[PDB]
DNA sequence: ATCAATATCCACCTGCAGATTCTACCAAAAGTGTATTTGGAAACTGCTCCATCAAAAGGCATGTTCAGCGGAATTCCGCTGAACATGCCTTTTGATGGAGCAGTTTCCAAATACACTTTTGGTAGAATCTGCAGGTGGATATTGAT
DNA sequence: ATCAATATCCACCTGCAGATTCTACCAAAAGTGTATTTGGAAACTGCTCCATCAAAAGGCATGTTCAGCGGAATTCCGCTGAACATGCCTTTTGATGGAGCAGTTTCCAAATACACTTTTGGTAGAATCTGCAGGTGGATATTGAT
């Protein structure tokens, strides 16, 4: 009676994307599963090359490495492209 | 009062034991189960390697040279289901036609 | 000059081949081949010779793989050329890309 | 020196490299798509090369870090280094 | 590090029959397929241990691993021979 | 009275099957083969009945995979059926024992 | 109590065989793609029970879930999506 | 070229069950001072291995012809799958029990982490057969023309 | 039914590099031996979600029946194995040589394990309002013997 869940963060990023739409439950989950799996192969890898590196700690660059070494072109340079944009916004962490 | 004769069988469980320390997960893994991964590793190098004897009358030579073990891991069907993608370095490949 | 019928000398040549297992192609012909295919995408960089030998052993694998069940797929036609609607139907039964 | 030329044009290596498996008779024009598959195949391990050398660091290659590569595109050329 | 497993595969070789020897590249492959599938054993063995959740791994995960990836006939005798020498480890105190 | 190709069954049932993602395979009887070849390992084994929902798009995934490329392999030889040497190759290139 | 219970391996038939068929594509049957549908639909089903339900019973489990045989799918490289 | 006969497309009406804000609540937590301890960052460099680089030589690739033989257009002609009334069986759902699963609480036993001491399993090398690659060579199959 | 230059196999000798078996050797995990803590395993017990009964419609079956068509088959040219000849691009063997890298040390951003507490995120009800399935009505393209 107690379960970690993924849809809520899902539906309110749906809504955010695109206004007006609803969803569906056996669509929740199989986008849910979605990102689980695709979380579990960019871990996978993530940690299989930060061990075979000789290097001893998880890293962005690694895990930049590790995203540009799981998905297509296409995707590859939107997501470094948001990586280093994430990574400037979060790294900017002053006090306004 | 030596680990793999304490055991008894022939091979070495004390690298394993921090082999599966280097590759684990679970925070936490027992410290009597090595006696299997020397099982495991035993059967299965075993069952490639004692094969390699059918090389004697289809090679007559000494020692288990790269192509020929491939040369007869092919026809342990019950083999190449166990090294499916994985080929060779210079292994051949068994012969045949329509 | 006396050469009777060609064809199954193609296929004492196909044992002769398989019988051996030499590594097929040729060496520096793939060495330029494979710095004038990776200079481009990525920059100037430099190779290691067991490296190098060891990723044409990949391409050799692969491409016998793929041309001898192209043969098969060519074989279901009842006939004994190789053309190019076996070689892109292998390819695709081998998982577009 | 670095300069681009064309070793796509390899060699007509498919006459004897189609002769390591039962290739009977050949009839051709197979070797723009057999030069079209080995391209394919061969640009798909060598981004995945270099893309372990940038995580590498150094500008060399090699042959365990290749073997990673290999066995991560799933075509697995098994046993080297 | 520097640490093989050439030298068990040379005596594994040698308590077969010791007639014949160990080439000289072969070795190579012996060693790479023994760590891949070790490796894969061990990845396999620490999520089917992790979804039970279940904090070490130990002989149940293990041998329910040796049997879940490799096929029927070595894997029976494969598990049969398991549960054989971890009960020979035990069957001195 | 109104009569149309036998043979012409193909586009209207076209669109027939493919308008619509129901599972196509009746389910109990389905239950009941599942259970009856499960039945002779081991004991006692229920099955959870979405447990059931995915071993059926499973085999629906799996056989519309096998008949895809048997579609395909069939329209490489001229052949306007599916016969046996069809899905004999398809079995040939599956790479799964 | 026995629950002896024989073929249903057979069970779907000609026209659900047809069915399915044509859901993939194909617009032209051969009057023997009874058997050999039957026989790869034996193959890939006792492979799936094989792995699922063995490690269902590692489970410690003698009754099975769906996430045993999901996992069991990703384990044999066909992984489906959406039950959980 | 052509209307019925489907067939499909919209399309309005209506049910009807269900996603979806909404509350709440609550219970375990993400953000927080913090001491601290270490592995990532980064200078220094011996040094090897990796890119050029030429010359003799040498298989071998590339162009040549060429000639049968096999891809393919075409026939046809038996024949075996598709529609289709037309019965009918097994379903398709709806309503009753219970073994057996979460989830608990609790115990004990194995594994962590600490010092320990050595010995065995990593190299260097070396030497020595030595197997074996590669030749030769002597004998033995071989299939198109006749 | 017969011949024979090529191809292969079986046997001998050599040389060459290389396995391998040492012996050192060394050095650094590893077996022993403590104690601590906490997870693995078992008892139990409520509460699902499994299991089996019985009533009525749609897809299933099935013989009938009829034609695209499968396989064979004949022939007809074009295109490719094949053999030869030659340039040519290797091919290896030194040779240089030089410039990144593995190792090295250091030293400090910072990760982590503490306590610790206001929030959110999950769940679960609920209700509701509405979106879609289905019904059915009705225009509208396609078409097949004529």
């Amino acid at each position: 009676a107690r379960k970690e869940t993924y849809s809520s963060y899902i539906y309110k990023v749906l809504k955010q994307t695109h206004p007006d739409t609803g969803i569906s439950q056996k669509s929740m989950s199989i986008l849910n599963s979605f990102v689980n799996d695709i979380f579990e192969r960019i871990a996978t890898e993530a940690s299989k090359l930060a061990a075979y590196n000789k290097k001893s700690t998880i890293s962005a660059r690694e895990i930049q490495t590790a995203v540009r070494l799981i998905l297509p072109g296409e995707l590859a340079k939107h997501a470094v492209s948001e990586g280093t944009r994430a990574v400037t916004k979060y790294s900017s962490s002053t006090q306004a | 009062q030596s680990s793999s004769a304490r055991a008894g069988l022939q091979f070495p469980v004390g690298r394993i034991k921090r082999y599966l320390k280097r590759h684990a997960t679970g925070r936490t893994r027992v410290g009597s189960k090595a006696a299997i991964y020397l099982t495991a590793v035993l059967e299965y190098l075993t069952a490639e390697v004692l094969e390699l004897a059918g090389n004697a009358a289809k090679d007559l030579k000494v020692k288990r040279i790269t192509p020929r073990h491939l040369q007869l891991a092919i026809r342990g069907d019950d083999e190449l289901d166990s090294l499916i993608r994985a080929t060779i370095a210079s292994g051949g490949v068994l012969p045949h036609i329509n | 000059p006396h050469r009777y019928k060609p064809g199954t000398v193609a296929l004492r040549e196909i044992r002769r081949f398989q019988k051996s297992t030499e590594l097929l192609i040729r060496k520096l012909p793939f060495q330029r081949l494979v710095r004038e295919i990776a200079q481009d995408f990525k920059t100037d960089l430099r190779f290691q010779s067991s490296a190098i030998g060891a990723l044409q052993e990949s391409v050799e694998a692969y491409l016998v793989s793929l041309f001898e069940d192209t043969n098969l797929a060519a074989i279901h036609a009842k006939r004994v050329t190789i053309q190019k609607k076996d070689i892109k139907l292998a390819r695709r039964l081998r998982g577009e890309r | 020196i670095l300069r681009d030329n064309i070793q796509g044009i390899t060699k007509p290596a498919i006459r004897r490299l189609a002769r390591r498996g039962g290739v009977k008779r050949i009839s051709g024009l197979i070797y723009e798509e057999v030069r079209a598959v080995l391209k394919s195949f061969l640009e798909s391990v060598i981004r995945d090369s270099v893309t372990y050398t940038e995580h590498a660091k150094r500008k060399t290659v090699t042959s365990l870090d290749v073997v990673y590569a290999l066995k991560r595109q799933g075509r697995t050329l098994y046993g080297f280094g």
